[PDB]
């Protein structure tokens, strides 16, 4: 839900 | 009382992480459309200038919340919920901290400064611009330093009432350690002025109103031919 609706944002949180 | 060895270490932690994340995003004169100096290529470039710079800001913000003790322990869903609502508020916190009173200009980077009229030129509504500059002056009126800002931005990220939070009670628990740190810090900084801590929290009240105004700025933005690049559009645009 809140991860699919926010793909790019989700990506920033995982590049760490 | 005084700061606990722990808190002190935490406050140093935050102030340092806030410094490093900043270097890691703005130590490079961004690859963004240059500010012009009239026509529809500057009115559409200026706007690109801010929008493209804001992106970097989102990346810095995400990068710094990842460093705020406790943030990574929540679920990715809640990380998004929280981050998606504080970006505009955190931005205005930063915009404020970077405000110059004598020149009335907000300077993002070195050789990267903007006046109120730059914002107007950039495409933004007077409805939005005035409130942020008014907020910036209110902010300097409190004379906050680097520790207090770091702390206020942390406290901001952990707002339980933000839309769609799964574990509010949990988000709220995560906030308190920081509120305290600020409470105790301010007690040391101006013990003879107890109401200065509440004046601070009070700014959180205004950041919500600003967040609403900004939404009306987005709403009106997408009434023009001005569209937000993907990343921003995700966090701000109203889309299914
Ligand atoms: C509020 C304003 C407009 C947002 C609207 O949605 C639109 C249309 C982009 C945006 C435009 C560029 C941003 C700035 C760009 C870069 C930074 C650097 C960072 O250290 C701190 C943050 C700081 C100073 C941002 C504060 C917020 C600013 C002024």
């Amino acid at each position: 839900s809140l991860t699919e609706r926010h793909k790019i944002l989700h990506r920033l949180l995982q590049e760490g | 009382v005084q700061l606990t060895a722990a808190q002190e270490l935490m406050i140093q932690q935050l102030v340092a992480a806030q410094l490093q994340c900043n270097k890691r995003s703005f130590s490079d004169q961004p690859k963004v459309t240059p500010w012009p100096l009239q026509s529809r290529d500057a009115r559409q470039q200026r706007f690109a200038h801010f929008t493209e710079l804001a992106i970097i800001s989102v990346q810095e913000i995400v990068d710094f919340a990842k460093q705020v003790p406790g943030f990574l322990q929540l679920g990715r869903e809640d990380q998004i919920a929280l981050l998606k609502a504080s970006t505009i508020e955190i931005m205005l916190l930063e915009t404020a901290r970077r405000y110059n009173h004598e020149t009335e200009c907000i300077t993002f980077l070195k050789d990267f400064t903007y006046s109120k009229d730059d914002f107007h030129r950039a495409g933004l509504q007077v409805e939005f611009i005035n409130p942020i500059f008014e907020f910036s002056r209110a902010m300097r009126r409190l004379g906050l330093d680097d520790a207090e800002y770091a702390l206020l931005i942390a406290i901001n990220i952990f707002s339980a009432d933000r839309p769609n939070v799964q574990e509010p009670g949990r988000v709220e628990a995560l906030q308190q350690p920081y509120v305290e740190a600020l409470l105790s810090y301010t007690r040391i900084k101006r013990p003879q002025d107890q109401l200065r801590f509440p004046r601070m929290l009070m700014k959180l009240v205004s950041l919500r109103t600003l967040s609403s105004v900004h939404s009306e700025q987005v709403f009106a933005l997408r009434l023009q031919d001005k569209k937000l690049p993907p990343l921003l559009s995700e966090i701000w645009d109203v889309h299914e």
